[PDB]
């Protein structure tokens, strides 16, 4: 799974029961990225 | 795979007779409790309708000849109490066939195809045959539309 | 936060006039002049323009996530 | 044989105005006339949109509205294009619809503006009116965002949309003068008068007319860009008269059912 | 979450019907046209198009409810015509001077365009 870091913005893969930290500044406020599933809107 | 009724209780174990005609010994958490399905029509060797609590007789299987009343019912079996029967207080299992009366678009990402509706795309939380409920990924509801007018992404 | 495609009360064009109007307000234009070099004649139309808070400039300062 | 003999003439004609006058007609078809101008002349609007990418600080549902708003350059593709519910097609053809793509990303030190000039449509015909004054700003970007998205424009009308409608003001007005008493002043003196109006300036409405109806009737329709002006009137006049068709259609049919 | 959607208000469904005649026995020669997915725009039209008929004793027109997509025309006629040929006249008049005042714009568009 690719978690976004908060403050250096900079993609993590990290796996399941890990903890969360940022691999190169340690800030462990990350964010997930947006779903690749199909999103639709009616233009209203 | 089996299923029982408690023929006797003990402090630690049950006595507890199977489908298949054989009372066994078995421990108070080795078994769970069982939904009782008391609406279970069978068919007799005469195509009869048998319910629990009819008066039955049982004309084949090891206790042919016997009649009692029945309890619980299940696939190709049937489960009767007998009070004139010594055996586990009257219970025994027999075969139904020997007695006598005495979705795959549910989660699925969708289009609506067809209809006022064509070009949405939603997720069906509920279907059946004719009709599925495809909740719109573009408004505040869920809509039900026929399966004909939909097609899957 | 944005300015509006549509005037909301008639559905006039006010979408591509806002930095036409910030660019007449930065060339000394009184903003009921700025108004009418805009073509907004009817007064639903120049409140938007007029009324108009862009917040999409203050939302810009912080760094996006990505 | 009731009908009425109405005559036109056409006082003003820019690229988004029409200024005309209709006579010799009734109030309610004037009136019909004008609401077809705002609800029932179909014009080419984005009514689909799905978002690759979206980094901007608005959000998809807001991108998706600003885009819908966008007026398309909908003549001479309007009438020979059909509607998505009537289409045969699966999803989206070019016999119902116009595809439009937009991938924008600021890469710069400074704001990105993505206008409707990043609107990128497959035909040459359906494009933003802007493109044909400055652009429709969709959204600004900061460096390190990004826009990505695949638009379908279909064809309808005011009724179903406001985003289908091709009027910015439909000015209409009819007895200037105030001959009929349609409206009532409480101080006549204290109402300024209109662009068509025949009085002298001592006066404030002209003389009651007892046997006065509305017979005449000032248009001032204005377009948002999407149709000429006088194509928007020429659509809505051939729109009511095919309403009414279908409508003496299924009244032909209900009374030979009967 | 209660919202109609848009189509809803000229769309008309399976099963539904356009326009229906109901015969009112409350007078002689009166109808009542029922028609779905129609507002004001027809129903003022066909109204004083009515009224311009001399045969045409009553000729009015209601919507039930602005929620709800449905036009009632009450057309009372004269004994010796019917409401149903009012309504058919007043449409044919209306499409009639339609097409004219049409053909007129174009005309007058063509003399505006070209001086
Ligand atoms: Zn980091
Ligand atoms: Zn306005
Ligand atoms: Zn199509």
């Amino acid at each position: 799974m690719i978690y976004i870091c908060g403050e250096c913005h900079t993609e993590n893969e990290i796996k399941s029961r890990d903890p969360i930290r940022c691999r190169e500044c340690g800030y462990r406020i990350m964010y997930k990225k947006r779903t690749k599933r199909l999103v639709v809107f009616d233009a209203r | 795979q089996t299923v029982g009724v408690i023929v006797r209780l003990e402090r630690e174990t049950f006595q507890v007779l199977n489908m298949y005609g054989k009372v066994v010994t078995v421990r108070h958490q080795a078994v769970t409790r069982k939904k009782d399905n008391r609406f279970a029509v069978a068919l007799d060797s005469e195509q009869n309708n048998i319910h629990v609590k009819d008066i039955v007789k049982v004309i084949d299987g090891p206790h042919s000849g016997r009649e009692g009343e029945i309890r619980h019912l299940f696939r190709s079996f049937a489960f009767l109490h007998c009070k004139k029967l010594v055996e586990n207080g009257g219970m025994f299992v027999c075969k139904t066939r020997h007695l006598v009366l005495a979705n795959e678009l549910i989660g699925q990402t969708v289009r609506i195809s067809q209809g006022p509706y064509k070009g949405y795309i939603g997720v069906v939380k509920d279907a059946t045959e004719s009709t599925a409920r495809v909740e719109l990924h573009s408004t505040c509801q869920t809509i039900s539309v026929d399966r004909q007018r939909l097609t899957t992404v | 936060m944005i300015i509006p495609v549509r005037c909301f009360t008639c559905g006039k064009i006010v979408g591509n006039k806002w930095e036409a109007y910030l660019g007449l307000l930065q060339a000394e234009y009184t903003e009921g002049d700025a108004l009418d070099a805009l073509g907004l004649k009817r007064y639903c139309c120049r409140r938007m323009l007029l009324a108009h808070v862009d917040l999409i400039e203050k939302l810009l300062n912080y760094a996006p996530l990505e | 044989p009731y009908a009425n003999q109405p005559t036109v003439r056409i006082t003003e004609l820019t690229d988004e105005n029409v200024k005309f006058i209709i006579e010799n007609t009734d109030l309610a078809v004037a009136n019909s006339i004008r609401r077809v101008f705002i609800a029932e002349v179909p014009i080419i609007a984005i009514d689909w949109v799905q978002i690759d990418a979206n980094s901007s600080v608005l959000h998809d549902e807001f991108i998706a509205h600003r885009l819908g708003l966008i007026p398309l350059t909908s003549d001479d593709i309007v009438d020979k294009l059909q509607y998505s519910r009537d289409c045969t097609c699966e999803e989206f053809c070019p016999e119902c619809s116009v595809e439009f793509t937009l991938d924008v990303r600021c890469n710069e030190d400074q704001t990105r503006h993505v206008t409707s000039r990043d609107l990128i449509s497959n035909s040459p015909r359906v494009i933003p009116v802007t493109s044909r004054q400055d652009d429709i700003l969709i959204v600004k970007l900061r460096k390190g965002q990004e826009l990505r998205l695949r638009a379908y424009a279909k064809k309808g009308f005011g009724k179903e949309h406001a985003k289908w409608n091709p009027t910015a003001g439909v000015a209409f007005e009819y007895d200037p003068d105030n001959a009929l008493r349609h409206t009532v002043y409480p101080k006549p003196e204290e109402w300024p008068k209109s662009e068509y109006s025949e009085l002298d300036e001592d006066e404030s409405q002209a003389p009651y007319d007892p046997n006065g109806k509305p017979e005449r009737f000032y248009y001032n329709v204005e377009s948002c860009g999407s149709l000429r002006p006088e194509t928007i009137v020429l659509s809505a006049l051939s729109g009511l008269k095919k309403k009414l068709s279908d409508l003496q259609t299924q009244l032909s049919h209900e009374i030979q059912s009967d | 979450m209660n919202a109609p959607p848009a189509f809803e208000s000229f769309l008309l469904f399976e099963g539904e019907k356009k326009i229906t005649i109901n015969k009112d026995t409350k007078v002689p020669n009166a109808c009542l046209f029922t028609i779905n997915k129609e507002d004001h725009t027809l129903g003022n039209i066909i109204k004083s198009q009515l009224l311009k008929d001399p045969q045409v004793l009553f000729a009015g027109y209601k919507v039930p409810h602005p929620l709800e997509h449905k036009i009632i025309i009450r057309v009372q006629t004269t004994p010796d015509y019917s409401p149903q040929e009012a309504f058919t006249n007043a449409i044919t008049d209306l499409i009639s001077e339609l097409s004219l005042l049409e053909e007129r714009f174009r005309v007058a568009i063509k003399d505006k365009q070209e001086g």
